[PDB]
């Protein structure tokens, strides 16, 4: 959103308003496609749009419902490449599916009500990952100006990333764009 | 032919004092600089050389303030005076004039000195130092053109 001081539309009324916009240049965007040099004094980082869980791997604890203790040992499980969540002891692999770091947490479950171990997919839920998003801030090229609210496919290091022009700061010295990457790639 | 240096109170003003500098009483002498210094903002990626925005930085102008007096209270008075004066008004204009220019360039009084060493008839040699507010513009007349048959 950007917000905007300008006087009443109306002829008749003589009143200076204050008014909020989530208005285009275009009604119908269209998404661009375009290349940033690293002359532009690039600066590279990642947010997260979505808030998902970072220890891939977990040491799942069961309580016993006869010694109302954990006396029983522990249930690891594992996240593959493609989303699945299965447990380490099944796995029958080369390794080529499974991620190239072992982040691991220590999870503890209570028994339900009905006496039936927790669900896998409640499990997966918090093993999850989360939406790595590339931030790329850079100067204004004169020869393709990218301005606020514009759908953008950014080429950058011979890398694409596509995603929207957020803010635009206007200083002394330069004229620099915030490029977020909006993901949902596959 | 030879340079001129005036200095004005309130120039485009009702109420303008002028100094001349370089033939009056009180004269100014060997400017320091009248150049410009520049910070290009030049950032290198790999032995390839980048240019951020050129930030025209202007210098401090400090002259050599003589005064022309003939007695110890002319010397004293020109003194008295021409300083006073470039401080009851928030800034001076001095006009630089040659052959081919007369610009102008805004100043406000950095440091001023007053000494004992005086020469024959109570002579003053003394420094002046100027900040600058903006340096060389052109104040010139605008009028409209017409249109003939
Ligand atoms: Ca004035």
């Amino acid at each position: 959103p950007t917000t905007t001081i300008q006087h009443a539309p109306s002829e008749t009324d003589p009143r200076n308003l204050l008014f909020i916009n989530f208005a285009s240049r275009n009604w119908n965007r269209k998404r661009i496609t375009t290349r940033v040099d690293i002359k532009q004094s690039v600066t590279m980082d990642t947010e997260t749009i979505v808030d998902r869980s970072a220890y891939n791997f977990a040491v799942v604890f069961v309580k016993n419902k006869a010694t109302d203790d954990y006396t029983d040992p522990p249930k690891m499980y594992i996240a593959k490449n493609n989303g699945d969540v299965i447990d380490y002891s099944t796995y029958h692999g080369d390794g080529t599916d499974l991620p190239d770091v072992r982040t691991a947490k220590t999870l503890f479950y209570d028994r339900d009500d009905h006496g039936n171990p927790p669900e896998l997919s409640t499990i997966k839920v918090e093993i999850s990952p989360s939406t790595i998003v590339t931030r790329l801030i850079f100067n204004q090229n004169e020869l393709l100006p990218l301005y606020v609210n514009d759908l953008v496919d950014i080429w950058y290091e011979g890398k694409l990333y596509s995603g929207y022009i957020a803010d635009r700061v206007k200083t002394e010295f330069n004229d620099r764009l915030i490029f977020v990457e909006s993901g949902d790639k596959p | 032919m030879v340079r001129q240096y005036k200095i004005h109170t309130n120039l485009d003003g009702t109420d303008d004092k002028v100094w001349d500098v370089t033939n009056g009483k009180v004269r100014f002498y060997q400017p320091s600089n009248l150049g410009l210094q520049s910070t290009n903002n030049i950032w290198q990626s790999n032995g390839i050389g980048v240019m951020g925005t050129r930030s025209i930085t202007q210098p401090q102008i400090e002259f050599k303030l003589e005064t022309f007096g003939e007695s110890l209270e002319e010397n004293y008075q020109l003194m008295k005076d021409f300083v006073n004066d470039i401080l009851s008004k928030k800034f001076v204009t001095l006009e630089y004039q040659t052959e081919i220019f007369q610009v102008y360039a805004d100043l406000a009084l950095a440091d001023v000195t007053k000494t004992e060493g005086y020469g024959k008839n109570g002579t003053f040699s003394e420094k002046i130092t100027f900040d600058i507010i903006t340096k060389w513009y052109t104040y010139e007349n605008l009028t409209f053109d017409k249109i003939q048959n």
